[PDB]
């Protein structure tokens, strides 16, 4: 099924020809355009008062990464390297060894935040909810080096943001 | 005393231009469902001061010019001529009462194109000289209808004295007998000042020098709209309460100036050849026919105005 | 004197603003034929010739005071018609085209 | 109706505690609306709501004038909002931490920090692994 | 003849005002996407498609997903298909808003851009709510979609849809009958029906010239055969008719979105085949088979039977397709991306003959060129 | 005397951060989100950040998208024509460090190989709000500048 | 809201009101509280120069009535 957008024959009766002449000389359709912009002048603007007001977001939002813990404080990450394998940008670098107590843990967990595409595949791939993309999006820096996160930085992000991260996971895990 | 009077005209013009930039940004903002400047000072009231200071401490990075003399000359001519356009304006009394004030403004406005031409020479760039010549062609073309339209209106007024336009409109605005002329006049002023939808210099295409060209151009915008108000929306003058004239006259000028912003927000831009056709093939034929009509009309109605 | 004072002030102030614009503490220690259409030349010449006819028309507000109104109106309309005729000539001769 | 509009304007001066408090929020936040106080965090940020405003303007924060020893009277920052209120302010949830407080953990930061880029507390990356290859150390005594 | 000299480098020959030759120099956004994809698993390569026509993100995702599903010999579940058509048409609204209003803004009409980008912002919220990203959602995947719609999303899509046609009307009030807009677009860039076909045009570049062709009708995919809508057809093959077709396509997109909301079925959102689509997280953490399959899908990825396919959809800018070659492993052997703008921009020189410099801006606008897909 | 120099720094710093006129290289995806920063919801113009400025009246270059080797010389030329003071904001992973095309033969691995960078906005793309946060962070950086204080102490 | 555009409009309006107000009041100050005489034609200039002589103080705006007859 199709329709024509612009297949119409103007009427040539004198009343219609004069209607088009008045439009040409009196600029009526240009005046009509002025009315539309005028009506906007008196509409409430859509602007919000950032940073005192924030654009709405959902619990699924993919922001700054963080490494999480169990309630006891033990790290959730077990150095399985599934995040590193799936990472589309190879932004994750991991090294691991047995911890002093024999636990399977990482000794390096880096995310190059300037390679990362913030795709969330790492947190999908993680079997223990260790690596997540948190809700923070306000972490711009003055130097490139500050965006090369190591494990200490990522653990600190998890301790900094866990209160919000846990609630967001609580609201969305039944969709996963 | 006269020196005080000159300064009480020059300085308020520069401040009016500075805050026109704020008003344009905020008026355009609200027609675009946004706010425009509202952080730098309350309701953006310090935004023009911030812009002015910023522009004047910016690096005056000019690449080598063809000629230093014309590089300085172009903005001096632009700003000097712009301030000169204001001295015969009756508001209700003029700084200088000229018997031929209307002819004086036409003469001074015809020199404004030199600043454009000299900028092209001083740019030391082939491509910038072509843009300057395209701008000159647009300007002089629309000078033709502005002159003829003004002549037609003066045939109902009787003289080149600007203050006589006040007397002519004591009973009635000239927009009523001359709304066909006012229409073409108003569009011609937009094309004359390179205002949208005629802002082809910007479409086709620093520091203090840039700020000075900008100030001169925005002073011309306000002045053209003051002249439109005087020419077509005559304010009644009470000699014992001149401030009443000034209040009403100013309001009309602000609304006319704000309509320039309104029109900018509403329309796309003309193609260069299409605005040349708008004048040579549309405005000029009507302007010539209406000039003939307005020569004949006072005679056939026995409505010739007094010569003084 | 008043007008000369006005003109001097306007252009003197313009000169001052332009020079202070060019000067400020920066705190730093370290002839031929343009490839341009003949049409644009023809716009300028056309403007010039029309501008000369507008000069002849400017006296019209004063001329309307004459007692020889019959002659005045005939010559006023004559000048405008011939101005219209030259516009018609340019138009038909493709002189107002850009292609 | 114009008169009613003006009285609403005047009620904003009183709703903000007088002329000085009205001017403080006008110059600090460029906004003089009066909303319902939803709560306050330990850093002094105040959180407001007005559900008659359109979505996005119905919740806002008036930042504290001092946080972690930093004068923030004029220098406010979106990173100053602690995570518990971050969820509410961005409309990731409906109810504030005063109504549904976050689950407490011993390792969670008790003191929120804002963006520290450009200060002596900025993050500096480094390798977290130990040296891999151990060099042979020659004997201290002579014997050639 | 004076010679002048995403981002584009146009080398033009002008005789006065007339364009005598137009030689686009592209590659300023060439990022070797097709080579990069050869080092990725099929899932790992999906986010590259968001970044091609980066205004029509989930339509690129759909094209890639359909191609992989074809080689896999599987099909996504019906609810995933309805979501994919729903967000395909929302994406067409996102593209057409960008195409029309930036086309308008480029020639001086700057105000519609601001009104309609508040609408774009609200549609960015729909992407963020299903996927957590405002743009590069990576939401549509081989096998279906990543996650089910959150509760309350469809209600908000209804609220947005209920008011949108009025926004289109306000746009038309500003442009459709404006004599300046018509002067800039009518009889500009006329392309004949036979030239459009031989030059490899697609989409509105074809329909503007009267050719009755739309892949959603002639070669339907997902559940497009189950929704009703009209194909706008031009009569003059110029910029103004292509502008009208795009505006009318936005109206038909709202028409399709209305049916998708009402006809959304229940059920799962990705194919119930854990050798292709990963199991649910709860299953991954309880069932041995599910954990194995989760482990292998997120490391090696699924293997795709050897073969080649050219698969195309009706993307907002025209026919968008992939020639995808599988060698039997879990990484594609070759992925050629057919961008509709590649052929369209190749015809700028033909379209701009006999026009003036300022018309070249209009013709580039009517083609709808994003250099992410042109350069890849 | 040092009191005078401190207040002139405040004045010129206030003027420069209150009137930031950006030039955007809309190279790719990230250009879309800067358009949304100009759009009504965030309205960058309300901060004094004009929507579009010519390179020669610009104060800050925003590199919004992937910088290829073919484009890198053109970007450097535009930076070299910016009047001073001038700042560079790198927006998005591609401009920050190459991002998803980091290992490509045709991509510059971060625009900081070509120009100096003042602010790095992370994200692929950063949200319009994240970009606005970076712009406001650049304003605070300008507020810290002490050009006259240091000049007076040479 | 749109009425936040008014403060900038008010400032510009005040700026454009000063020239007309200043000129009118400076004229009254300089012409004995009256309108400045307009002399566009030689006849009006001749009377203005005659007024200067009659005034007795060399100011054309100082008027002499029947008291001087
Ligand atoms: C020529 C004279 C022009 C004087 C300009 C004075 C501008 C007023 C001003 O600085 O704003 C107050 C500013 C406003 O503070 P602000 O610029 O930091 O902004 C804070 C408010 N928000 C968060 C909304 C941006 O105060 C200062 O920042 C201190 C610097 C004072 C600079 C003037 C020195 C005199
Ligand atoms: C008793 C008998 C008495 C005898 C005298 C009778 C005289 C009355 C009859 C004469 C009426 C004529 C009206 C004169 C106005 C000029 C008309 C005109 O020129 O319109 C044509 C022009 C081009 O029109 P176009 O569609 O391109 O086609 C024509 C060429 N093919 O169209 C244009 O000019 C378009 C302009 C484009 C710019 C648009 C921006 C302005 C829009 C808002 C303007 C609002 C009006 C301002 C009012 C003045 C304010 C002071
Ligand atoms: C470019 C720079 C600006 C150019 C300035 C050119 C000045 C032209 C002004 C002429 C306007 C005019 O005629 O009136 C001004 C005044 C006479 O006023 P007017 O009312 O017409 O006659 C007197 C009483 N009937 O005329 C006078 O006051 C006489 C001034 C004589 C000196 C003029 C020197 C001009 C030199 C410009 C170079
Ligand atoms: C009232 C009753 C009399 C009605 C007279 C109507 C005659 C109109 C003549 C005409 O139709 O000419 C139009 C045409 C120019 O238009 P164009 O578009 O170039 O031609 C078709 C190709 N597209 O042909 C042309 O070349 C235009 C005609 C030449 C230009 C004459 C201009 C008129 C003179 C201007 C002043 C107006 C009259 C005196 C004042
Ligand atoms: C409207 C009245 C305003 C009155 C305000 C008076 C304040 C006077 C103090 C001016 C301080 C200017 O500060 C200085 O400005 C110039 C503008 O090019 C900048 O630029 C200058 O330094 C840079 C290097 O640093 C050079 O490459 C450049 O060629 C030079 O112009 C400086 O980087 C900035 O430090
Ligand atoms: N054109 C606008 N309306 N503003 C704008 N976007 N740029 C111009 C801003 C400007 C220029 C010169 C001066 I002096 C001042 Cl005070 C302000
Ligand atoms: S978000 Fe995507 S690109 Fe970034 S680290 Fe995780 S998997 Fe890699
Ligand atoms: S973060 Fe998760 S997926 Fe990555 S290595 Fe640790 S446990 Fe494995
Ligand atoms: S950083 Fe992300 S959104 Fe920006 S250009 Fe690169 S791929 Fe596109």
């Amino acid at each position: 099924t199709y329709k024509y957008v612009n297949l119409r024959e103007p009427s040539m009766d004198m009343k219609s020809v004069t209607d088009r002449a008045a439009q040409t000389l009196l600029w009526t359709e240009l005046i009509r355009g002025l009315g539309m912009t005028l009506s906007y002048l008196f509409r409430e603007p859509a602007t919000i008062n950032y940073p005192f007001e924030k654009g709405p977001l959902s619990p699924r939002f993919r922001g700054e990464h963080a490494l999480r813990r169990y309630p006891s404080g033990e790290e959730r990450c077990i150095a399985c390297k599934l995040c590193e394998a799936v990472c589309p940008a190879q932004a994750i670098t991991i090294e691991a060894e047995p911890r002093a107590d024999g636990s399977r843990r990482t000794t390096r967990y880096d995310i190059d935040m300037t390679k990362c595409i913030y795709c969330g595949f790492c947190q999908e791939a993680c079997p223990v909810d260790a690596i997540v993309e948190g809700p923070n999006f306000e972490f711009s820096t003055e130097t490139h080096e500050e965006l090369l996160y190591n494990k200490e930085k990522l653990l600190n992000n998890g301790d900094k943001w866990e209160a919000e991260i846990a609630a967001n996971i609580q609201a969305d895990y039944l969709y996963r | 005393m006269f020196m005080i009077n000159i300064l009480m005209l020059i300085i308020p013009i520069l401040l009016a231009v500075a805050f026109l930039t704020l008003v344009e940004r905020k008026v355009l903002g609200y027609m675009q469902l946004r706010k425009g400047p509202n952080v730098v000072g309350p309701y953006g009231l310090l935004q023009p001061i911030a812009d002015a200071i910023k522009l004047f401490i910016k690096e005056p990075l000019r690449p080598a010019t063809s000629s230093a003399s014309m590089f300085i000359l172009a903005p001096i001519m632009a700003l000097g001529l712009a301030l000169t356009m204001w001295i015969p304006l009756p508001m209700p009394y003029p700084l200088i009462n000229m018997n031929l004030g209307v002819l004086f403004m036409l003469a001074m406005s015809s020199l404004a194109v030199y600043s454009i031409l000299w900028s092209g020479w001083a740019s030391n760039s082939k491509y910038a000289l072509i843009g300057a010549l395209r701008a000159v062609a647009q300007t002089i073309s629309y000078e033709v209808t502005l002159a003829i339209i003004l002549l037609s209106v003066l045939l109902m007024s009787g003289s080149f004295t600007l203050s006589t336009l006040i007397t002519t409109q004591e009973q009635m605005w000239l927009i009523l007998p001359a709304w066909p002329l006012a229409m073409m006049w108003f569009i011609s002023t937009l094309a004359e000042t390179n205002r949208a939808p005629f802002d082809l210099t910007e479409g086709e295409s620093a520091a203090g020098p840039f700020a000075l060209f900008f100030m001169a151009e925005y002073a011309n915008i306000i002045m053209m709209n003051i002249f439109t108000a005087i020419l077509f929306l005559g304010t009644s003058h009470n000699p014992h309460m001149p401030e009443l004239y000034t209040i009403n006259f100013t309001i009309k000028s602000l609304l006319l100036t704000m309509s320039f912003l309104w029109i900018r927000a509403s329309y796309p831009r003309f193609r260069y050849d299409q605005l040349m056709h708008l004048l040579w093939k549309n405005f000029l034929p009507l302007t010539l026919a209406l000039c003939m009509w307005h020569v004949s009309l006072p005679i056939l109605t026995s409505g010739i105005p007094p010569q003084t | 004197m008043n007008l000369m004072l006005a003109l001097l002030t306007n252009f003197t102030l313009a000169t001052l603003l332009v020079i202070i614009a060019f000067w400020l503490p920066q705190l730093n220690v370290y002839s031929a034929r343009l490839p341009f259409s003949m049409k644009f030349f023809l716009v300028a010449i056309t403007f010039l010739l029309f501008d000369l006819e507008i000069a002849l028309l400017l006296p019209l507000p004063w001329a309307s005071q004459t007692a020889n109104l019959n002659t005045m109106l005939t010559m006023a309309l004559f000048l405008i018609i011939l101005l219209a005729v030259s516009l018609a000539y340019e138009w038909t001769q493709k002189g107002l085209e850009w292609t | 109706e114009l008169l009613q509009v003006l009285k609403r304007g005047l009620q904003q001066v009183s709703g903000h505690g007088g002329l000085r408090g009205y001017l403080r929020v006008l110059f600090r936040a460029n906004d003089v609306r009066v909303g319902t106080l939803v709560g306050e965090d330990k850093y002094g940020n105040k959180y407001y709501e007005d559900n008659k405003q359109f979505f996005g303007r119905h919740r806002w924060v008036i930042y504290t004038t001092e946080m972690n020893g930093k004068n923030t009277f004029w220098d406010v920052d979106g990173s100053m909002v602690p995570p518990e209120w971050h969820r509410w302010l961005h409309c990731m949830t409906d109810d504030p931490p005063t109504v549904k407080p976050p689950t407490a953990r011993k390792f969670i930061w008790t003191n929120h920090k804002f963006n520290l880029s450009g200060t002596p507390q900025q993050y500096v990356p480094y390798s977290t692994t130990r040296k891999k290859i151990q060099e042979w150390v020659p004997p201290s005594t002579p014997y050639k | 003849n004076l010679t002048l000299n995403g981002v584009l480098r146009l080398v033009m020959e002008l005789s006065g005002e007339m364009v005598r030759k137009c030689d686009p120099h592209i590659g300023l956004l060439h990022r070797g996407t097709e080579k990069l994809i050869e080092y990725k698993t099929y899932l790992q390569a999906l986010p590259y498609f968001d970044r091609l026509d980066y205004v029509s993100m989930m339509c690129n995702e759909q094209a890639y997903s359909l191609a992989v599903e074809k080689l896999l010999n599987i099909r996504p579940p019906p609810r995933a298909q309805w979501i994919r058509v729903l967000f395909g048409e929302i994406t067409r609204l996102l593209n057409h808003i960008m195409a029309v209003t930036t086309h308008a803004l480029d020639i001086g009409a700057m105000t519609p851009f601001f009104w309609m980008f508040e609408e774009r912002e609200k549609m960015f919220e729909f992407y963020e709510r299903v996927s957590g990203a405002r743009m590069h959602a990576a939401y549509v995947r081989p096998g279906g979609v990543h996650q089910d719609l959150p509760l309350g999303l469809m209600d908000d899509i209804y609220e947005f849809s209920k008011n949108f046609s009025l926004r289109i009307d306000e746009l038309e009030e500003m442009l459709t009958n404006n004599r300046i807009w018509r002067n800039r677009t009518v009889d500009i860039g006329i392309v004949t029906a036979e030239d459009a076909l031989n030059y490899g045009f697609s989409g509105v570049m074809l329909r503007g010239s009267g050719i009755q062709w739309d892949l959603r009708k002639t070669q339907p995919y997902d559940v497009y055969d189950q929704v009703e809508f009209d194909v706008p057809i031009g009569s003059r093959g110029d910029c103004y008719d292509r502008y009208l077709c795009r505006v009318e396509e936005m109206r038909q997109s709202i028409r399709i979105i209305s049916q998708c909301l009402n006809k959304m079925p229940p059920g799962e959102i990705k194919v119930d085949d854990a050798k292709v689509s990963p199991p649910k997280r709860a299953e991954m953490k309880t069932s041995m088979e599910s954990l194995i399959h989760h482990f292998k899908l997120y490391t090696e990825g699924y293997q795709v039977p050897p073969g080649a396919t050219y698969t195309a959809i009706e993307a907002p800018k025209g026919e968008f397709g992939v020639y995808l070659v599988s060698d039997g492993s879990s990484r594609p052997y070759r992925c050629k991306i057919k961008a509709p703008g590649f052929a369209h921009l190749a015809g700028l020189d033909k379209m701009s003959k006999g026009h003036m410099l300022a018309d070249v801006v209009a013709i580039i606008g009517t083609q709808d060129i994003v250099f992410g897909e042109v350069d890849r | 005397g040092e009191y005078v120099v401190a207040k002139l720094d405040d004045l010129i710093n206030w003027a420069r951060r209150s009137s930031l006129w950006p030039m955007t290289f809309g190279l790719a995806c990230c250009a879309v989100e800067m358009m949304h920063m100009a759009a009504p919801r965030y309205d960058m113009d309300r901060f004094g950040v004009v929507f579009r400025a010519s390179p020669r009246q610009s104060d800050v270059m925003i590199v919004a998208g992937t910088l290829t080797n073919k484009m890198a010389p053109a970007l450097r030329k535009v930076y070299d024509q910016m009047p001073e003071p001038r700042y560079v904001v790198s927006m998005g992973s591609c401009a920050n460090g190459g991002g998803y095309y980091h290992y490509s033969y045709s991509v510059v691995r971060g625009c900081d190989r070509i120009v100096p960078v003042d602010i790095y906005v992370p994200g692929c793309p950063p949200t319009a709000e994240a970009l606005l946060y970076g712009i406001l962070q650049l304003q605070k950086k300008i507020k810290r500048e002490k050009r006259l204080r240091i000049w007076y102490r040479r | 809201m749109w009425f936040e555009v008014l403060p900038g409009i008010a400032v510009m309006g005040v700026c454009l009101f000063i020239p007309g107000m200043a000129t009118a009041r400076i004229h009254r100050f300089s012409n004995g509280g009256k309108e400045k005489r307009v002399a566009h034609y030689p006849y009006q200039w001749y009377l203005m120069e005659r007024d200067r002589r009659v005034s007795g103080v060399n100011r054309s705006y100082v008027s002499k009535g029947l008291e001087n007859i």
